[PDB]
């Protein structure tokens, strides 16, 4: 119901990526899922994947296990865990929130611009 | 050791007449047509009739038919009987240790066994096997020599014995014939119904039964239906096998009055002077199980391209099956896959159940034979034969199933939701094929049995809860459902598996569903079905498939029991 | 079917008293279980949806309970117009069968 | 009508040597052991082992094996291979229309055959019923003579013949030799291989073939193997039967000098002699279909409780079903209930077409023999099966089922939206039932036709599209989903049944779907599993299926074509 | 959204009866399911079958085949026809209207009195 | 997957001009295609669900209209705060696909 995004904004290439938003207003425990919307610099969003309000997950296969959400949910967190980043995704991350019985991203983050670059 | 047999005026609507003629030691033989009385009345003198057809007297040296007879009779069937993928020595073993009494120790057993087959020349082969189908090591001239000793460890007197050489041909025939005549002479009263014989083995006889159309023809010796037949008129070609020249008589060279020449002659006077003259379970219960399940046990080793086959198929089925449904996601198609999975696994548990049948259908001959024999009781081949081939061949596919699939597909992972799934395919494979025994437990042909037990299986699967909402079935059909095995099994599963999980992502709905059409918990797709969810709701199916395993387990027992033993 | 039966079937409430009824179903319901309360001479109308949820035009009161078979709604403090019969009602199986339904007592 | 043969060295690996002897007019015989070289010699003599084996000369009168023989040369099997359901006056009449030249008229043609029938005394039954399983009509006796007949049309002038007595007992047996005897010397070099015969029927041979272990042992007439033997040094038991004698001696009384000893005697130089002397279809397509048509047909109706039992089952099966999912309301258990019957319509078209490879199982023997023999061409033996089994025994069964459940369900109330169902249906039927041809178009034991069937069958069936969600495999067994015909029909069905219907009791989603969990419209399920909805989604499981039926019957018609017919 | 009910108040008993519930506000053919509520003198309520917004049917089973609900869409109108009334359903009808995507009984309507007596 | 194309990938419209925008699938949607419209530096925020709807808090300029595959969204004589690109965004399947999106040009 209201999300915050922050992580670094820089990283090199083959290395992780953390980003860590922390929601409020509402127990990431209790009702919905939550996305992970990516968006290029050619403007145009990517899904990657979500974390299920009780701890099952779902990527985009695109994304071969090179991404990982976790939740720590005593301070209703959930952070994203992306390993060997090419230096092509440059992108947007923007922390989307689904709701399961409308079907529609109702709440986004504000978005972080990850640059994966020496 | 005479025999002494009068009127044996046998009634199924006869099949015999006032038979007379007794059947002294020797080589006795009964000629006859193809089946007019020769194998009838073979049967009836050897105790293989129920008496209430038998409306005469037979005799035993003087003594009319001691009640522990068999015990002292060998009859040796006229299909081979000897198990084949046993060895000869182990097939002479087991004939020895159910039979024979067992205050004697295992030394002279053994020491009995090894005169046995000195007396019947086989250490040729004294361990060899014999074989059925998918080894052949002996052929039938062994065959039947194993066949005649499985019977001579008791050692009785009289060696009843039904068409020996009707499948061997001249040599193995003339080995056979001559070996009888040998071993006829350390006291034992052969007395076989052979089949159009040849002359070379016409040599010594003692006795002749040529007895066609329920009557009697000629009983003298073998050097005597010659001359009857000379005084009856007939040139007998002059080169020519006399054995088949009666039977060139019979036929249509009439009859009325040619069972009539007879009576006349001076061979009836001959022997019912005398005949009128002389009218004035062993062990116990633990031996015939622990003997009949090592049998069973080791036969079912003997030839494993039955068995092992199908376990090769059970791992390929749940490998398959663990290929297709790897995933099995949280998602709307999530109870789809998972009503779909164990559906699958019950109702293959059932199906190939179905080929449990032969249990009691490829062996009625056998035990048939052996229990009108003094070997054991019914209870006791009962509970072997079970403990033997049901226990470990339904035990293993609930075992390979249960074990490959959990893991791949990641279902419900706790250790009792998977004992309890492992242990509701046990049941379920014991049920069904509890009732595949119960239908087939007296036949002799397995076509009607396979058909109606796939009949019923189809039925019970339309009534086991996927392919009709049990709740929405009309008042009067609704009390059919259960008597199906499949809900039994897959409602267990279900309620096993669909308990704590959430089939809609994003959405928490077990608080309150909105929107009331969703299925969003396993809860509502169970209740949905007509299903409990109390803790009984799960063992109530096991109560219900331990309750169809002893009453179709009793169906069957009885069935053996008041079973034609005759 | 699936009978719906209120055992309460008539209460004696004071005006503040938080008063509950109970209506324990015949089956499995899953929260589907709805209440209405008809006045003397009106015609019954909804008060409460899914056991839990409430109607845009009631008060913060009235809330539902329970879950499986045991559905309890509860009044808090009731006050001069919550008079009349609470009928609760399934609308899970085919046939919606209500119940016998609690009238009010005013001391 | 000499049938002189010279050094038949047939190779499979011998199974024969340098063999001589002619076979002049009269009723020559083999005596042989069970399976030495006897059957073996009567078969590459009768032009029934392929050649390539074979690597000597014959010669017919002075001429090498017209490429017409089979023309004009009988030969009966040994075992029954008319067919039972028919009756004798028309086995006479198929075997005459096939086989002899259709210039002449049908009027001539049953001259014949009554000129047959006396020639052959069997006015006695001339149209009695032979049957084979629920009728008996006529015995064995009239059996062995209407297959003798059966040759007999043609009219050759060598009627081979393979073992006429085995299995027929004295009486028939003298019966049959006689008439042998009598209608030899109409001008008939019958040569026939038989199984240790009498000394009544050993009276007229003229010749004799005694040979054992692919060797020639003697070839004089019928009055000579005694003197042969007398100068061979031996008895012959001075009363017995001699041609039981000769196989005494062969057995064990060795080889590689008694057949040694016979080409110094006088009987080898006397017919080489002679040997070295000589050294120096018919129809159209038409009739080969409109009779095999009859035949088949009227076999189908002769033995009725094959197939109609099936018919009044798929009659019982359909009111049973009309039963159970009489209401098919439109609510939450309306999807469940709509995609449980047409899936078990769909494989039950499919398991109840496994019971249709005895098509082509039963009759192998039959078709062998009859195309071995000029009778037709195997293409119009296929289309003739085809037409006439497969054909109307499919057909059926998918007009029971639609016509009887379809408008006690209730389901989609249009004309097109049931002939459409009725359609599928019956190409479902069709397409399983050819790969069942496929798979058993060449055996003879059909365990393992059964065995391989029903799993195909229960694989096609996991993969139909029900028990797991088509769109949720891995991707590298979707591609299996494209095998099974259950699939092809489920879809066809479900797109025709599933298309506008709205299954959520007030709640109209066809605008717009609330809440997206809900299923709440036909579209939204029949998406839900991977279906098209365009018009050609329907249609394609239809082209799909008109493909599986021709490469399935091709690979059948091939499996026929290159099937060893020796 | 917004029903009334107007009928007879009064049958005899093997008679019929038909009561004519017009809707207003709401084209009876666009969404929701109607009811046919009714409740006896003993204020204990019974359903009474429902017709679609297609024009499918369902009723109470405890009414077999003597009740059957009709619909005149051109006035949006749906009417309630009881055959061989009982001297005892002396009942009132009050003409109900189902949601589907909720599941309750949102909108009632007046009720007439039918008193099934000579 | 199901790819979502647009293939108006740019526009050109005047103040008043009642445009719209094509966003056909390549699968079978069945009214599950929502539309955001991205501004210049923000985050997505819906406008349509379920293809039919609206949003509280937006005008009734906006209307989707289409079905089965090709989905449609109309703007109504667009005001000035309708600028910035629209992407169409099915979520019937697995992988949610969004679509190119087109940018808006104000002549
Ligand atoms: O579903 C049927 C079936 C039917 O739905 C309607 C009529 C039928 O005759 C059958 C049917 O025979 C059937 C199966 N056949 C029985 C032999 N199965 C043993 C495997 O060789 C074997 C399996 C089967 N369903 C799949 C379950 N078991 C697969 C056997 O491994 C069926
Ligand atoms: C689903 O929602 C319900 C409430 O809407 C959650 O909770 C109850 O929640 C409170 C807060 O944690 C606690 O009383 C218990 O956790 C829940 N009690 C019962 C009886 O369920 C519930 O936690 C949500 N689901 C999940 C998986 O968290
Ligand atoms: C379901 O709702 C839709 C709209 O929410 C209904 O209508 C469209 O409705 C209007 C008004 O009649 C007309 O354009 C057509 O009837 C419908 N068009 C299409 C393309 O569906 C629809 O009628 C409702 N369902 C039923 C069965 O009436």
């Amino acid at each position: 119901v209201q999300l915050q995004e922050s992580g670094p904004g820089l990283v090199k290439p083959s290395q992780s990526l953390s980003l860590t938003c922390t929601v409020t207003g509402f127990s990431i425990t209790s009702d919905y899922a939550w996305n992970w919307i990516r968006q290029f610099p050619g403007k145009k969003l990517e899904w990657m994947g979500y974390i299920n309000f009780d701890g099952g997950t779902t990527y985009n296969p695109s994304l071969r296990g090179r991404i990982s959400i976790t939740r720590d949910t005593s301070k209703n967190q959930f952070f994203l865990q992306l390993r060997s980043v090419t230096p092509e995704d440059t992108a947007t991350y923007y922390c989307a929130t689904f709701y399961g019985a409308k079907g529609t991203l109702d709440y986004w983050g504000q978005g972080t611009s990850v640059t994966v670059s020496s | 050791a005479v025999l002494s047999f009068h009127n044996i005026c046998y009634r199924v609507k006869e099949i015999l007449s006032n038979i007379n003629g007794i059947m002294k030691p020797g080589l006795n033989a009964i000629l006859g047509p193809t089946g007019g009385g020769k194998s009838s009345l073979l049967d009836v003198l050897a105790a293989r009739k129920d008496p209430s057809g038998l409306s005469g007297d037979v005799l035993i040296n003087g003594a009319p038919r001691p009640a522990n007879f068999k015990c002292n009779s060998g009859y040796v069937v006229q299909d081979d009987v000897v198990m084949g993928t046993l060895t000869v020595r182990e097939n002479l073993q087991f004939s020895a240790a159910l039979r024979l009494a067992t205050t004697m120790t295992n030394h002279e057993k053994n020491e009995r066994i090894n005169r046995v087959i000195q007396e019947l020349g086989l250490d040729k082969v004294a361990d060899s096997k014999v074989g059925t189908q998918f080894i052949r090591g002996v052929s039938g001239g062994e065959r039947k020599r194993t066949s005649i000793g499985m019977e001579l460890i008791t050692d009785p007197s009289i060696l009843f014995l039904d068409e020996p050489t009707t499948g061997l041909d001249s040599s193995t025939a003339n080995a056979v014939l001559l070996l009888l005549k040998r071993m006829s002479k350390q006291g034992r009263t052969i007395i076989f119904s052979i089949h159009q014989p040849r002359y070379s083995i016409f040599k010594l006889f003692d006795s002749l039964t040529l007895l066609a159309s329920g009557r009697l023809m000629f009983h003298g010796p073998a050097q005597e239906a010659l001359g009857y037949f000379e005084s009856a008129g007939y040139h007998c070609e002059a080169y020519n096998n006399p054995a088949d020249f009666f039977l060139d008589i019979i036929n249509g060279d009439l009859i009325e009055k040619l069972a009539e020449i007879y009576v006349n002659s001076s061979f009836y006077k001959e022997t019912k002077a005398e005949l009128h003259q002389l009218s004035g379970y062993t062990t116990s219960f633990c031996h015939q199980l622990r003997w009949v399940s090592k049998r069973s046990f080791k036969n079912l080793l003997g030839n494993p391209q039955a068995s092992i086959a199908q376990i090769i198929v059970t791992v390929v089925l749940g490998l398959v099956i663990g290929a297709i449904y790897f995933g099995l996601k949280n998602d709307s198609t999530g109870i789809q896959n998972r009503a779909g999975v164990l559906f699958f696994l019950t109702t293959n548990q059932c199906f190939s159940s179905v080929s449990a049948v032969e249990l009691f259908v490829v062996e009625k001959k056998l035990f048939i034979h052996e229990y009108i024999s003094g070997y054991y009781r019914v209870s006791s081949y009962f509970l072997g034969k079970l403990l033997s081939d049901l226990l470990p061949m339904r035990m293993l596919p609930s075992i390979i199933f249960t074990c490959i699939v959990y893991f791949m597909l990641g279902l419900k992972p706790k250790a009792d939701a998977f004992f309890v799934m492992m242990f509701t395919l046990m049941m379920v494979a014991y049920s069904a094929s509890s009732m595949a025994l119960a239908i087939a437990a007296g036949q002799s042909v397995v076509s009607v049995a396979t058909l109606l037990m796939t009949i019923c299986f189809v039925f019970m699967m339309i009534f086991s809860g996927l392919l009709v909402n049990l709740t929405t079935i009309a008042s009067w059909l609704s009390w059919l459902q259960y008597f199906s095995i499949p809900r039994y099994g897959f409602t267990a599963l279900q309620h096993n598996e669909f308990l704590g999980q959430n089939f809609c992502p994003g959405l928490n709905a077990t608080g309150n569903n909105p929107c009331n059409y969703a299925t969003c918990t396993g809860e509502e797709y169970l209740v949905k079905q007509g299903i409990d969810l109390s803790p009984w709701g799960l063992w109530k199916n096991h109560v219900a498939l331990a309750c169809m395993i002893v009453i179709f387990l009793t169906i069957a027992y009885l069935k053996l029991l008041f079973l034609k033993k005759y | 079917d699936i009978v719906l039966t209120q055992s309460p079937s008539s209460f004696s409430v004071s005006l503040g008293d938080r008063v509950t009824i109970s209506c324990k179903a015949s089956g499995y319901i899953l929260n589907r279980l709805a209440w209405y309360q008809q006045k003397p001479g009106n015609a019954p109308r909804l008060l409460i949806s899914g056991a839990t949820s409430l109607e845009t035009g009631f008060p913060s009161r009235f809330s539902g309970t329970g879950s499986g078979k045991d559905y309890t709604l509860s009044i808090s403090s009731l006050q001069t117009e919550d008079v009349g019969t609470y009928y609760c009602q399934q609308y899970w199986s085919t046939p919606w069968t209500f119940g016998g339904g609690t009238k009010l007592e005013i001391r």
